[PDB]
């Protein structure tokens, strides 16, 4: 399959040389898998979700996305004109607030929920969980990410936007989950992407077009936008039979493009997410 | 909640 004139992020992933504008993916497009987006929620009625995105839990007075961030990530994961896994199932877990923030005590509650809510759903091809949120250590948050991973969910989290070593930021520093860094269009590490040895893989994160609230779209940047990219890939590969949730992140890094990125500190992996598609 | 659109 091939989506022409696509968002560079999607293109860069089904390509081996940057500067290309086509996304080549297997028609299966992640059908049969699930991706819980733990953010500010998803605007589930957005036409791009084709009725495949649904809210599932909230921790605030309302359940809808009145910020946009969450929807934007949910879109990159699996939305018709912008997502990696275009036929996946998206579940919304609102742990953040409309101003973008949220207490660790409840971020944790959110991760514990996906761990068991996954057991009542029908996702034969595996479950992925995207966490485009973070903060700045907490042995408790890391710990929750790990539990989530232990139960059989591929956890993908953001490295952070402080242009610092990710080891001081919690979701990121947990070794068991997949910590995503951000790269920009000229194969350069985004100016703001956290690095370090805890990082696992790099994904498109600067100037990423995606869906927004009010049935709209818009470009924004950050390791936030990179996380759903590999979350999408993780699901895409999982329904394809290539990897299992427990071992996905390792497969993604084993099969990634090596040494194509620049401005990568010594000690940080130089790997870009990549789906290995061949007609 | 990481970053930048109308915002986090």
């Amino acid at each position: 399959a091939a989506q022409t004139n696509a968002p560079w992020g999607l293109a860069r992933i089904s390509s081996t040389s940057p500067g290309t504008s086509t996304y080549y993916y297997d028609e299966s497009a992640g059908q049969g898998s699930c991706v819980y987006v733990i953010d500010t929620g998803i605007e589930a009625s957005h036409p791009e979700f084709e009725g495949r995105a649904q809210m599932v839990k909230t921790y605030y007075y309302s359940s809808r996305d009145g910020n946009g961030h969450g929807t934007h990530c949910a879109g990159t994961v699996g939305s018709r004109t912008y997502g990696v896994a275009k036929k996946t199932q998206l579940f919304g877990v609102k742990v953040l607030d409309d101003n973008g923030s949220g207490q660790y005590s409840t971020i944790i509650a959110g991760m514990d929920f996906v761990a068991s809510d996954k057991n009542n759903r029908n996702c034969p091809k595996g479950v992925v969980a995207s966490l485009s949120l973070g903060g700045g250590y907490s042995s408790s948050v890391n710990s929750a990410a790990a539990r989530l991973q232990s139960s059989g969910v591929m956890v993908a989290v953001a490295a952070g936007n402080n242009n610092a070593d990710a080891r001081n930021y919690s979701p990121a520093s947990e070794p068991s989950v997949c910590t995503v860094g951000a790269s920009d269009r000229y194969d350069r590490r985004s100016s703001f992407s956290n690095y370090g040895s805890v990082l696992d893989i790099f994904g498109p994160g600067t100037s990423i077009l995606s869906t927004w609230i009010g049935g709209s779209t818009r470009s924004i940047s950050g390791t936030s936008m990179a996380t759903p990219h590999v979350a999408g890939l993780a699901a895409y590969l999982m329904t394809l039979g290539k990897t299992t949730a427990a071992s996905a992140c390792r497969y993604i890094a084993d099969t990634a493009n090596k040494g194509d990125l620049s401005n990568i500190p010594f000690g940080t992996v130089n790997l870009l997410a990549y789906n290995n598609y061949q007609a | 909640g990481d970053e930048q659109g109308e915002n986090k």
